[PDB]
């Protein structure tokens, strides 16, 4: 700690403030997330525990790199290499103009890929949004923010009351599935696209109903045709209103026929028929990716 | 799911070597006996009964244990918070919300106090350098159901059974991978329930043949044996339930055809 110069606050996600930090001797710029200890009712949050044991085992020039875990009486700090800003920011910024429809794909081949090391590693990062997604000044994309990631050796079993984002959480959690799956980050990820394409978050619901109707609306609602089980889900109700699958050229306008076929293959209804990261990366949309650098 | 179950497979299979408990250590230890540490994993198995925990939740805390004790000695009045700690980790990884620290205390009977608990918390984060995520015999048993045909859970539960069974003695079962240990419950589950056999899939996948089993086969045929006669009773109570259809009231079979 002594060897670490604190340069400016860039604030939270999940727990405890991250500060900008300059290694005094080495010169690195790395970024500091530093968690108070309530030694006395708590302990070492869970948050903490997954994030740097999961992160720990993943390296991958597209997932955040965890430096070192100073690790003192009162205080825990984890280091991680620096990154200019998240994507959030970035189409906040790039709003009115749009993010070139070419680093829209980089993001996305980028994204896929870190998302596959994780599957593949038997990782789940649970909470993909795009303020957990970090961009720096060489067009590079990466996941971070794996304080509510899970090891599924075992499946993982659902939160019936989701502590977990709502505009990008997957049709068969809001349907009280009691299982996670990759497919939950794949939809997430969906999601991310269109709102990069589109401009503004494709689902941005008000309560779990609302975003099942805002899906639901642009989809079409399920029946057992096109997800096998739907009508015998916990949450479900023949009540439901039955509404058309929207074009998709309507929905994201501005994409080409290969992209609108991957994103309708990202947000598949039936989990075990959405696409896999691995699967995606085959993707005839990613046959002219580059890698632009932001305007940021 | 099948995009991804045999690169985890093979994934599991580099980890589990990595998170491997030194198998002669209970010997180095001046003042603990791997019947104090079948005492303490009984323990365990009533505290998660108790606060309904997950069974992950159990191999976890186990494993933790076992690397820790692996390189600190503990005097047998300390065991009990090193298990305590070990299980307040396990279940901030794996459970949804975690019993409180106070909960904890409160159920070694206020025996440690709540920042004697947290102190042994940090303690173990740095002894196993936070490596947390670790393969259990329940992960691979979990795997390895996928290739059962048709599935039969008498046959899951049976063979839970018998990987909970091998976590209370390190007397033969620290000798074996939890993929090897997986392997055999899974086996004798089938075999006791049915009379099939560790299936041709299994071989293929794990690149383990019956015969390999053999020797770990051997030791957890005479553990399932002795079950009912074993000091420590309590994976037994627990799996008298009908949600676990009553496995450890079936018969185990007196011969193996090995
Ligand atoms: C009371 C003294 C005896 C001799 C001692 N027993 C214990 O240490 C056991 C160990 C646990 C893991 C079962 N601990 C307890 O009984 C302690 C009492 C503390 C000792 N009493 C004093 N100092 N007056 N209490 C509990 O563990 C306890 N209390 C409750 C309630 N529960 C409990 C149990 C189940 C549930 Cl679901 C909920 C709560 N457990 C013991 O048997 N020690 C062993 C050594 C040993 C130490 C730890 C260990 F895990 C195994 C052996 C020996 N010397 O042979």
């Amino acid at each position: 700690m002594e060897n670490f110069q604190k340069v400016e606050k860039i604030g939270e996600g999940t727990y405890g403030v991250v500060y900008k930090a300059r290694n005094k001797l080495t010169g690195e710029v790395v970024a500091l997330k530093k968690i108070r200890l309530d030694t006395e009712t708590e302990g070492v949050p869970s948050t903490a525990i997954r994030e740097i044991s999961l992160l720990k085992e993943l390296n991958h020039p597209n997932i955040v790199k965890l430096l070192d875990v100073i690790h003192t009486e009162n205080k825990l700090y984890l280091v991680f290499e620096f990154l200019h800003q998240d994507l959030k920011k970035f189409m906040d910024a790039s709003a009115l103009t749009g993010i070139p429809l070419p680093l829209i794909k980089s993001y996305l081949f980028q994204l896929l890929q870190g998302l596959a090391f994780c599957h593949s590693h038997r990782v789940l990062h649970r909470d993909l949004k795009p303020q957990n997604l970090l961009i720096n000044t060489e067009g590079a994309i990466k996941l971070a923010d794996f304080g509510l990631a899970r090891a599924f050796g075992v499946p993982v079993r659902t939160y019936t009351h989701e502590v977990v984002t709502l505009w990008y959480r997957a049709p068969e959690i809001l349907l009280g599935c009691k299982y996670y799956s990759t497919a939950v980050d794949i939809w997430s990820l969906g999601c991310i696209f269109a709102e990069m394409v589109t401009r503004r978050a494709l689902f941005p619901g008000d309560s779990e109903i609302d975003q099942l109707f805002r899906i639901f609306r642009t989809l079409g609602t399920p029946d057992e045709v096109v997800w096998p089980g739907v009508t015998s889900m916990p949450d479900y109700k023949p009540s439901f209103p039955k509404w058309a699958r929207q074009d998709f050229s309507k929905v994201v306008p501005p994409l080409d026929e290969d992209g609108r076929s991957l994103l309708s293959q990202m947000l598949h209804y039936d989990p075990n028929k959405r696409i896999s990261a691995k699967a995606a990366l085959a993707h005839p949309f990613f046959q002219d990716v580059t890698k632009p650098v932001p305007h940021l | 799911v099948p995009d991804y179950h045999e690169d985890i497979h093979t994934y599991l299979r580099e980890m589990e070597v990595k998170c491997k408990p030194k198998v002669g250590y209970m010997k180095k230890q001046p003042d603990i006996t791997n019947s104090m540490r079948a005492i303490l994993v009984d323990w365990l198995v009533e505290v998660g009964e108790e606060y309904k925990l997950q069974n992950e939740t159990l191999h976890l805390a186990v494993n933790y244990i076992d690397r820790f004790l692996s390189s600190m000695s503990v005097l047998r009045g300390k065991l009990q918070l090193v298990g305590t700690a070990a299980m307040l980790l396990a279940s901030k990884f794996e459970e949804i919300y975690p019993p409180e620290v106070a909960e904890f205390v409160y159920i070694t009977d206020d025996t440690y106090t709540k920042k004697q608990v947290l102190r042994m918390e940090h303690l173990v984060l740095k002894v196993l350098t936070f490596d947390l995520a670790a393969p259990t015999v329940n992960q691979f048993l979990t795997q390895y159901f996928l290739h059962q045909q048709p599935a039969n859970c008498k046959v899951e539960s049976l063979a839970m059974f018998l990987g909970e069974l091998s976590l209370i003695d390190a007397d033969p079962y620290l000798k074996y991978l939890p993929s090897v240990i997986a392997g055999a419950a899974f086996h004798l589950a089938l075999y006791t329930v049915t009379g099939q056999s560790w299936p041709e899939s299994l071989i293929r996948k794990t690149g383990y043949t019956l015969e390999s089993l053999k020797p770990c086969l051997m030791d957890l045929h005479q553990t399932y044996l002795k079950a009912p006669q074993h000091a420590q009773q309590s994976i037994r109570e627990k799996y008298k339930n009908s949600k676990y259809h009553g496995v450890s009231l079936l018969n185990p079979p007196e011969t193996l055809n090995l």
